């Protein structure tokens, strides 16, 4: 009960087949590059910047969210227990 | 911790107040829109019905090769082939399931007339010894 | 791309070197919660059969 | 039409509805199993009526036969 | 992974349904039985409105990463809107030295005028003074 | 459009290709208009030197005139 969105992905998971990304800014050629030169340098300078903020900011966080995710697992093995508890007294049970 | 409809790490968990549980919300959002009742216990439900749940912006650091490159072609690319490919094996995993259920019950009747037969069996064998 | 990209590989390995071993500390947790979520469904469902 | 933020925008709107479709096809997924699970239970323990009940159907014939 | 009243990390997390936030069971129940009210919004709550925190249903799910196709979706919109504000340093300060060059050709413009007049009159007066 | 998906990967992959010549191309012509406009602000100051010294030639030839 979708939009186009259900068709194109009921396809490509039938055919077995993903969509070709762009492969292209990892190769280039040395000697329309003035474009192409244009677009490295601010990807680089993109990079550089969100790179420098996600050391200082990957160093504050990096460990931030890993303590999250452990808030996270053991309130899963709080329910195996609880689940645990009840289906044992109810076989207790039948078995009396 | 996590959403009970995508299977997600919410960004912005809200829960309802008919049935205790949480979601994210552009997920129930979603569902509340396309027919009005909680998802779960199948009970009436609003947008308006909702309460959000401070999350104080959760964790989602910015990985060290992180370019408006990457982020455009490799990491967005893996987004919507993990959402198509996943949905798809589920539809999969659907009506494995319903005709699993289908044809234990069929096997389970079988069963059921074999002991019905044998109950008259044993005790008429057995009132016969007592005869 | 020399001077930024020069940045980026000194911001990178510094934080990968910081952030490797915290992605991998990471990941297992990831790990063991996606393990976790799916034994409990197995005890739902047995709750739900006992 | 040809633009870029709209493009995110619809990229999301089809997601929502992956999401929901998700949701639905695992609740009939679980909710199967569960009568799965109690009829194959319940089977080999009707399966254990019979195992029980032909022995002593067998018990009632050697010794009414012997009598 | 912190409880609000306390402050500490509670080992029974139970999610309030009027202020939407993680409380410890047992410091929200005393909370609740000296009055029934939410500590944070002090709207009306119960201990049957309070609930555990549970796993979903039957959906497993993978812990937040990079790799996650809605996590990814989210770093792009991160790109975009940053690289917008990029375009901004560039569009105002373009406006201030276009600004500045249209006044300075303007000063250029009408200077040279009156370079070429005084070059004009300097050597006429050369001109008109060795003739006499 | 009803368009393909996979073609719609490459679309997105077009635009981001697109959009980050469209930034760097607004930027070199920035540096470049800031660049010229300091080649105006040194011929400025230096024509207005050189009007110091015509000034002079004709405040010379007054003074011979007079005479």
């Amino acid at each position: 009960t979708d939009i186009m969105r259900n068709e194109f992905e009921r396809l490509a998971a039938r055919q077995p087949i993903e969509l070709l990304s762009m492969k292209r800014y990892e190769l280039p050629a040395p000697s329309e590059c003035v474009n192409n030169s244009m677009a490295q340098l601010e990807h680089q300078a993109v990079r550089i910047e969100n790179l420098e903020l996600m050391s200082q900011h990957g160093c504050n966080a990096w460990k931030v969210y890993n303590e999250n995710l452990v808030h996270m697992i053991e309130h899963a093995q709080k329910e195996l227990q609880k689940l645990r508890k009840h289906i044992q007294d109810l076989n207790w049970q039948r078995k009396n | 911790l996590i959403c009970s409809i995508s299977n997600e790490v919410p960004e912005h968990p809200c829960v309802s107040p008919v049935s205790n549980h949480v979601y994210e919300r552009r997920l129930i959002e979603k569902y509340i829109a396309e027919n009005g009742t909680d998802p779960i216990n199948n009970q009436p439900l609003s947008e308006e019905q909702l309460i959000d749940i401070k999350v104080a912006h959760p964790i989602r650091p910015k990985p060290p090769s992180a370019t408006s490159i990457p982020a455009i072609l490799k990491a967005l690319q893996d987004e919507w082939d993990a959402v198509m490919l996943h949905s798809f094996t589920l539809r999969q995993q659907l009506q494995t399931t319903r005709q699993e259920l289908s044809h234990a019950l069929y096997q389970h009747d079988a069963a059921c007339r074999v002991i019905a037969r044998l109950t008259k069996e044993v005790t008429a064998a057995r009132e016969a010894l007592a005869t | 791309m020399t001077t930024e990209a020069k940045r980026a590989a000194k911001m990178e390995k510094k934080m990968k070197i910081l952030l490797g071993g915290y992605q991998s500390r990471a990941m297992g947790l990831m790990k063991q919660l996606n393990d976790l979520w799916d034994q409990i469904e197995q005890a739902h469902l047995e709750l739900r059969t006992f």
